[PDB]
């Protein structure tokens, strides 16, 4: 009967030591700096693979209706007419809804004359949904650069740090893309 | 805090277009937007990135193409000018209208002079454009921002 | 510069270092640069003093 | 079991409002038209809506009390409301806190 | 008539009342207690903001599971019509100064389930009045913070004299039907069923 | 110095009847202690939020003021503006006055805690009775609000929270009894005087080490720090039925109980208004300290500072141990309480009586 | 208020909100006190009708839908829906493309195992693995956003011939840094449980799933390995050259929540070892060495061939599938994923039968919730690792 009492005392002192170790690691966790970012004061750097808005050009277009069949919902419409003076068709209007858009960038890939483009815009907040049918002259505007804005602070993500950084907040050097670009390898080696 | 008086209304009635610099962390233009309604102006929220062309949407009528899924045919919707139809059945007291653009950063400087001439052609509606701002609330003339 | 020529970005502060692009249009002293990486066509704008012409 | 089906404008409750609450009763269907400030109303179009509701509740006879038939009645009521809006009748009001065109946008006939 | 869906047509204040209205709006701007409602990966995108990488708490928003102490609901995910009266009751059980932020492409419109679908609800604006829409499939958390910023810009537009809009009119109507009584639905009765242990 | 005697002499020199002049003197400190209690509550809410942010490596509420210190004030100013909603039931006055019955005695028990020899309200005989018997009322208001809640789950959660709250009253009284036996008194003034006679060597934390831990565990179980009773059998225990006003009242009442417990634990065991070096040696080293108030004002400020750093240390330790120890069930909590704090408290009282009857030299005699 | 306490069993209706981490599920619990007698699950609040979507849809228009089937990893459904037509038509796959495929599949399996012990440890105790697990998953989010462009399922990345895109320049270096950093984080999570208070004794005998009952009920995934059955589907059928590295299947003796925890804890280290051996493989090295050997050497001499390419053959957007049925099996993070596809020489297929991994494992939940307490309900619901988008679909 006494062995159960000694086992209970051993479990109690082990639980007290576990509580003390939890207090020790909690006091250890107060030493490190916070690793969060501020908005809209410290905006993240968009990578070359991160997609966004779809930009449309009205000059390098032939109205061939190829990317409409690639889209599962067929959101870009082609308002093409037939002209009797020429032998081809011309585009009149170009509209696309963005509230039902998946943003997967599949119509941009199947394009030989690169008529669609990827634009680094994600800040889209509107009080009404009826204005989402964007016009071609509205999609032909200049994107907002995060570098040229003097009020924001540029900070890269985890995979854009030189030689391996676990925090990625100070960045005292100007190096990026840890590795080597494939241009100096042909010069030296 | 700062007990703001009635000074944005006089600067809006003196000029034709104004540009205010707000902090983008929260909201501070709502106080002036509420003071405009307290003075007797009807506010109209509108987004500046999605507008198409300013002339065909503000003076004349346009044609919107809804996104069809192949089930329906190609249809066109005749949209009237927004500020004209807002000015038609407007007035309870007939004082004035304002137009507020939320995100005025994604715009070019070519249509700003046309908007500043359009708000001076018809003396019934104003133009208020918002810029991302630098640490303080300040107002500037839009024609001086175009010319400089 | 003219729209339709190949330029190169040489800014050591930005992430895109020595990337060949295609100029789309010029307005307000800003140049739209179309990059060709992989199977997706991205368009990142820059300034007029940031790029250098490469024949 | 309190059977009901409401989206934004029609409220078909299978009970009876005594003072401010409802009790389960399969003998009375209470209709509430446009509870939120989204459309301004009158006394003639609301009477036409009530007559269409009486016609729709007189059409559905000899069927079980389920959610599907009540939702179909509410859908026919909202379709009647949308066709009354498209007919050239009352529409939106500029007095609410939020203005979202859920039924349609004002367009031009010609 | 030549105009489809027409719109019907619808002053001196004090400085102390204006300052009291600024204080009353600043309190709602500072507290902004949200509600966490999510049925899909948009709930995971919302929970990624609660973690210590984006710091969604620093604007004042604290996570609450109660649909009674939250002045803002955040609907998120693909909405089934069987969940639509649940969302209607969760919106109606909230207090009167409530706001709606709809996050996602399948929430604000039909999304990807708008071509061949018979169960997904094509738009939450048919259910609850959306104040700030948010396109994206899935949207960036910085875009959710931008929607929070636009909601904060929209809250300060309210007035203390035009406060008589947060109510619902009666418009009651009473009519009779001729439907048949239905048998009840199953409540439990899964394990100790007479057709489960005894094979028919 | 005596501000009350000088005010009485000034009102007598003005000309009064010595009764209505002395009647209205008490409401000014009676409201001053209330407003500094609300100040301490607004301190503790921001402190808990920022320390919970600093534990999990993030930043607390910002963009509301200089560093977000107005956010508890903004929360308390917003939650009184919300629409008071009521469920579909009867007894609306009972549902209103339930949280009032909860909020009255915990706020009422502010006449017990001292801040010095003169900086206190009431020290008649038995302030520990006026703490315990007034803190043992809130289960009645909890059960009243659970009955007026009209729910199947919230009533069961209120019953579970009341059964959790009433069980930790008996070791909370026995740990008070173990100190009141040694101090031969029930008032806090004699208890703090027997500790402030000497310096560190007269503290009750080194004389009764088991009773301090029992009292701390009972306080953490009573103020609902480790028991999560606010996933409570469907969603929450006594929640999901009120509005912003009643939830704000419950939140401020919980923070008042936390502040009052963090003050009372230090007062009964460690001792506010105390110094490691005795004040008589410093008064003999400086000069003559019997009528000169230039050092006495600084000594009173130092005693208030010692009480405030002890209260801040206990608050920080409680809200640090909230997220340190994991969550245990309420059945395991009641089992560990009734199987640990009562028998070791009884044998601690027995060994306290034995040590007092054996050598009555260093104890209270 | 009318609360009449009687001597009848109380029916507890758990609503379909579940506002901690769970989706939509209406649980009706019938009990008579401090136990659980009966439990009725009701679903139908997340069913979107995916089988009607694939009635008139091609392969290039079904990728976001099949990625939005399951919102945990998503790339397993993409991997089986690029494996079904390439086996129906007989189209080969390069070895480097399959290496990239298995690397991305194991890297999604790492995040899928990481999103189980968050709420499972949050609903039983202290809420501080939450922020660190979400930071460790946000590392994977930033890595995948730098690699492909998005953090989870909204990512096509797969065609019939192969992968249309390629890896970036620093992705292999940051992946090596992540394999350097991920191992002490899982040793800390195993040391959190190998010496513990009553957390070990709480979830120790609540499940008690036997072998023959698990075979008769049809359990597949980590529960079958916790029961003591070595039926890893990557060992039965070699999916994409799975017989080249070292393998070890963690097998537990008894079936409980602690055993199901430590099997996934060991499987994290096994996946780390598999991706480390995959980085030890890669016949041709990173993209820099491949580009240098392409631009330095000749045009078609030794490097540029058939095995080391982007895709190998550009498939048509509207291509015809041969007539016949097909079924493939792939071990996913939850269980076994299968697709029963029937084609009849047309662009749009006839029948798209989907085999969900969690809908077959949800049948044990009426058997598991019997004679247990109220606080064990959420732990039992979190231990099976089910998803409402997989059981509703
Ligand atoms: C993390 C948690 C954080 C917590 C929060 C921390 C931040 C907040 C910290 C703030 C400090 C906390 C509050 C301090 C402790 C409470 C002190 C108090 O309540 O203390 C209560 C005090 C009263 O206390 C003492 O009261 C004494 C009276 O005691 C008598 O009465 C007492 C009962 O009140 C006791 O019974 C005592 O035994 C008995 O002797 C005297 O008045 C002393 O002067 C006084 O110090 O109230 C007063 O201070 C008097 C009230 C103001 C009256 C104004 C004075 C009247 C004006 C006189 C002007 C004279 C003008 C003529 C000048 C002549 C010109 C020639
Ligand atoms: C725009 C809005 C403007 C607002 C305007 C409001 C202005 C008026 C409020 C301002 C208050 C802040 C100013 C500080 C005053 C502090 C005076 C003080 O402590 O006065 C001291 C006197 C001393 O009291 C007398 O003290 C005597 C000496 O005893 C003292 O000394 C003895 C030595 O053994 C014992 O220890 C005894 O316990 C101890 O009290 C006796 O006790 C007498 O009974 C008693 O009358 O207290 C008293 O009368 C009671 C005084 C109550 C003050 C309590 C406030 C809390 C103190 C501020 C917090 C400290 C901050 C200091 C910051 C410095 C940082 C470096
Ligand atoms: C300077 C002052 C420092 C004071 C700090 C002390 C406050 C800590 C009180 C703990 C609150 C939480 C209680 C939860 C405790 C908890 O949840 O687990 C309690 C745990 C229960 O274990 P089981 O459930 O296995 O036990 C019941 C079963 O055995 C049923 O058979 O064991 C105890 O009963 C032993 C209690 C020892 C508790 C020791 C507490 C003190 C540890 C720190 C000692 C510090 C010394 C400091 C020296 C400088
Ligand atoms: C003279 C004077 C003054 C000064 C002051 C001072 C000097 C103070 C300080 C002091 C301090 C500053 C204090 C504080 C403290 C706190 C703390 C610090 C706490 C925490 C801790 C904890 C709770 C922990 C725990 C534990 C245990 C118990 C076990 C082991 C481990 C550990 C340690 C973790 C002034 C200016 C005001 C003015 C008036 C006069
Ligand atoms: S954007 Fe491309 S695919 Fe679409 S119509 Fe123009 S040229 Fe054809
Ligand atoms: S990204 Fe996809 S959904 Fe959006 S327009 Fe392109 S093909 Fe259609
Ligand atoms: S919008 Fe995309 S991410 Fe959001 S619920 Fe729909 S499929 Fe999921």
């Amino acid at each position: 009967f006494l062995n159960q009492i000694t086992n209970y005392a051993k479990e109690a002192v082990q639980s007290a030591k576990y509580i003390g170790q939890g207090l020790s690691v909690t006091f250890d966790h107060m030493r490190r700096r916070p690793i969060t970012v501020q908005y809209p004061y410290e905006k993240l750097i968009p990578s070359e693979r991160f997609r966004g808005r779809i930009h449309f050009e009205f000059d390098k277009c032939i109205a061939c209706e190829v990317c409409v069949r690639v889209c599962p919902i067929n959101l870009p419409v082609v308002d093409w007419v037939f002209n009797k003076e020429l032998k081809k068709k011309e585009l009149k209007h170009y509209s696309i809804d963005f509230g039902v858009c998946i943003f997967c960038a599949n119509c941009v890939e199947y394009c030989p004359t690169n008529c669609l483009s990827v634009t680094e815009e994600y800040e889209l907040a509107t009080y009404d949904r009826h204005e989402l049918n964007y016009d071609s002259v509205a999609m032909g505007r200049i994107p907002y650069k995060v570098t040229q804005d003097p009020m924001v602070t540029p900070i890269r993500e985890f995979a854009y740090l030189p030689a391996g950084v676990m925090s990625g907040h100070d960045l005292p050097a100007g190096a990026q893309r840890a590795g080597e670009r494939p241009e100096a390898i042909a010069n030296t080696a | 805090g700062l007990l703001a008086g009635y000074q944005f209304v006089k600067d809006l009635e003196s000029a034709g277009a104004l540009a205010l610099f707000v902090p983008p962390e929260g909201g501070f233009e709502g106080r002036y937007q509420r003071r405009l309604r307290s003075k007797g102006y009807t506010t109209l929220p509108m987004s500046a990135p999605g507008l198409g062309d300013l002339a065909a949407y503000l003076t004349q009528e346009h044609g919107i193409r809804p996104a069809h899924t192949g089930k329906e045919d190609i249809r066109v919707y005749f949209q009237p000018p927004l500020v004209t139809y807002h000015l038609e059945n407007l007035p309870p007291n007939a004082k004035g209208l304002v137009l507020w653009l939320i995100d005025g950063k994604r715009l070019s400087k070519q249509e700003f002079a046309y908007l500043a001439q359009l708000t001076q052609t018809l003396p019934k509606f104003k133009v208020v454009v918002e810029v991302g701002g630098d640490r303080v609330v300040r107002w500037e003339p839009l024609a001086d921002w175009v010319a400089a | 510069i003219l729209p339709g020529m190949t330029v190169k970005v040489t800014n050591p502060n930005d992430t895109y270092y020595q990337f060949q692009g295609i100029v789309q249009r010029i307005t307000d002293g800003k140049v739209a640069v179309l990059f060709e990486g992989g199977n997706w066509d991205k368009l990142v704008t820059f300034q007029a003093s940031e790029l250098e012409p490469v024949v | 079991m309190l059977l009901k089906s409401t989206t934004r404008h029609v409220h078909i409750y299978a009970g009876h409002v005594v003072d401010g609450e409802v009790h389960p009763d399969t003998e009375t269907l209470t209709l509430n038209v446009d509870p939120d400030n989204e459309l301004e109303w009158n006394e003639a179009a609301l009477a036409k809506v009530e007559a269409k509701f009486r016609e729709l509740v007189a059409n559905a006879a000899g069927e079980d009390l389920t959610e599907y038939n009540l939702r179909r009645i509410g859908s026919d009521l909202e379709h009647f409301i949308r066709s009354l809006l498209m007919q050239g009748e009352i529409g939106y009001n500029l007095n609410s806190r939020v203005r979202n065109y859920s039924l349609g946008i004002p367009r031009v006939n010609h | 008539p030549a105009i489809l869906n027409p719109i019907a047509r619808p002053l001196a204040e004090n400085i102390i009342l204006t300052s009291l209205n600024d204080v009353y709006d600043w309190a709602r701007l500072s507290s902004l207690w949200p509600l966490m409602y999510g049925t899909a990966c948009c709930f995971i995108e919302f929970a990624a903001m609660i973690g210590s990488r984006f710091d969604f708490d620093r604007f004042g928003l604290v996570p609450r599971n109660s649909p009674r102490q939250a002045d803002l609901i955040i609907t998120s995910g693909t909405i089934t019509m069987k969940m639509a009266p649940a969302l209607v009751r969760l919106y109606e059980q909230m207090p009167s100064p409530k706001y709606v932020i709809a996050m996602g492409a399948c929430t604000i419109t039909g999304g990807m389930f708008s071509s061949d679908s018979y169960s997904a609800v094509r738009g939450v604006d048919k259910l609850i009045p959306v104040d700030v829409y948010l396109p994206g499939c899935p949207p960036r958390p910085e875009a959710i913070m931008d929607a929070i910023v636009k909601l904060r810009k929209k809250i300060a537009n309210e007035h203390i004299n035009e406060r008589g809009n947060l109510a619902q009119t009666h418009r009651l109507f009473t009519a009779k039907h001729k439907m048949k009584p239905v048998p009840p639905i199953l409540t439990g009765q899964y394990l100790n069923a007479p057709s489960r242990q005894a094979p028919p | 110095i005596d501000l009350q005697g000088q005010f009485i002499s000034a009102l007598q020199s003005l000309g009064l009847s010595h009764d209505l002049a002395k009647l209205l003197w008490l409401p000014l400190p009676m409201l001053m202690m209330l407003i500094v209690a609300t100040v301490g509550v607004l301190v503790a809410v921001w402190l808990e939020r920022k320390i919970s942010a600093a534990v999990q490596q993030r930043i607390g509420p910002e963009y509301i003021g200089p560093l977000g210190i107005l956010a508890p004030l903004a929360d308390g100013l917003k939650l009184i503006f919300k629409e008071d909603v009521l469920p579909a039931n009867s007894d609306r006055w009972l549902f209103t006055l339930g949280p009032a019955v909860v909020v009255i005695p915990v706020f009422l028990s502010y006449i017990i805690v001292p801040f010095g020899q003169n900086l206190l309200i009431s020290n008649l005989a038995m302030g520990v009775f006026l703490w315990i018997a007034l803190s043992s009322i809130a289960p009645i208001g909890l059960l009243m609000a659970g009955y007026a809640s009209n729910n199947k789950y919230s009533l069961l959660g209120g019953l579970r929270a009341a059964a959790q709250s009433i069980s930790y009253e008996i070791p909370l009284a026995l740990a008070v009894l173990a100190v009141a036996m040694m101090s031969n008194g029930l008032g806090t003034v004699e208890i703090v005087e027997q500790q402030s006679q000497y310096g560190i060597l007269s503290w009750n934390v080194w004389r009764q080490p088991i009773g301090f831990l029992v009292f701390w565990i009972a306080a953490l179980a009573e103020c609902e720090r480790l028991p999560f009773d606010l996933e409570e059998e469907l969603v929450a225990g006594y929640q999901t039925e009120y509005a912003g006003m009643k939830f704000a009242l419950f939140y401020l009442g919980a923070y008042v109980n936390l502040v009052l417990s963090a003050l009372l634990v230090s007062v009964l065991y460690f001792g506010g208004w105390s110094f490691p070096i005795p004040l008589e040696t410093i008064a003999n080293l400086l000069g003559v300290s019997e009528t000169n108030p230039f050092l006495q004002i600084a000594f009173a400020v130092l005693g208030i500072t010692m009480t405030l750093i002890k209260a801040y240390f206990f608050v920080f330790l409680a809200i640090l141990l909230r997220w340190t120890v994991p969550r245990v069930r309420i059945d395991q909590l009641l089992d560990l309480g009734w199987k640990f704090l009562l028998p070791v408290g009884l044998v601690n009282l027995l060994l306290t009586a034995g040590l007092k009857l054996a050598f009555p030299v260093a104890f209270g005699g | 208020p009318k609360i009449e306490t009687r001597t009848e069993p109380m029916v507890i209706n758990m609503g379909p909100h579940h506002p901690s981490m769970h989706g939509v599920l209406r649980l009706m619990v019938t009990l008579d006190g401090e136990d659980v007698i009966d439990c009725e699950p009701v679903i139908g609040y997340l069913h979107r009708g995916m089988e009607k979507i694939a009635e008139n849809r091609t392969n290039i228009m079904f990728i976001p839908y099949v990625s939005r089937w399951d919102y945990a990893a998503g790339m397993f459904n993409e991997a089986v829906t690029v494996n079904a037509p390439e086996k129906l038509a007989g189209i080969p796959v390069p070895k480097r493309a399959s290496y990239i495929r298995v690397i991305m599949l194991e890297l999604n399996r790492i995040a899928n195992h990481l999103l189980w012990l968050g709420p499972f440890l949050a609903d039983v105790g202290a809420q501080t693995p939450f922020f660190y697990i979400f930071r460790e998953r946000e590392y994977i989010y930033d890595l995948f956003e730098a690699a492909t462009g998005m953090r989870f399922i909204n990512n096509n990345y797969f065609r019939i011939g192969g992968v249309a895109a390629d890896l970036t320049y620093g992705w292999v270096t940051k992946c090596r840094d992540f394999c350097d950093y991920f191992l002490p984080k899982v040793d800390e999570y195993e040391r959190l449980i190998t010496n513990n208070p009553i957390f070990v004794r709480r979830l120790q005998g609540v499940g008690k799933i036997s072998r023959e009952e698990a075979i008769n009920w049809g359990l597949s995934g980590p529960m079958l390995r916790a029961s003591g059955v070595k039926w890893d589907l990557r060992k039965v059928d070699h999916y994409e050259c799975y017989d080249d590295f070292d393998w070890d299947v963690p097998v537990a003796t008894e079936g409980d929540c602690l055993a199901r925890y430590i099997v996934r804890i060991q499987e994290m280290r096994e996946s780390v070892k598999i991706i480390r051996q995959a980085l030890d493989g890669l016949p041709g090295g990173p993209y820099e060495n491949l580009e240098a050997k392409r631009m330095l050497e000749g045009a078609k001499s030794e490097w540029n061939g058939f095995d080391y390419q982007y895709i190998g053959k550009k498939l048509s957007p509207t291509f015809k599938i041969p007539k016949g049925e097909h079924y493939v099996r792939v071990e996913s993070g939850k269980g076994e994923l299968g697709i029963y596809l029937i084609g009849d020489d047309n662009v749009f297929p006839w029948r798209w039968k989907i085999r969900p991994p969690d809908f077959n494992n949800l049948q044990v939940l009426p058997q598991l919730l019997k004679g247990m307490k109220v606080a064990d309900i959420v732990a039992i619901l979190g231990s099976i690792d089910v998803i409402m988008g997989s059981v509703d679909r």
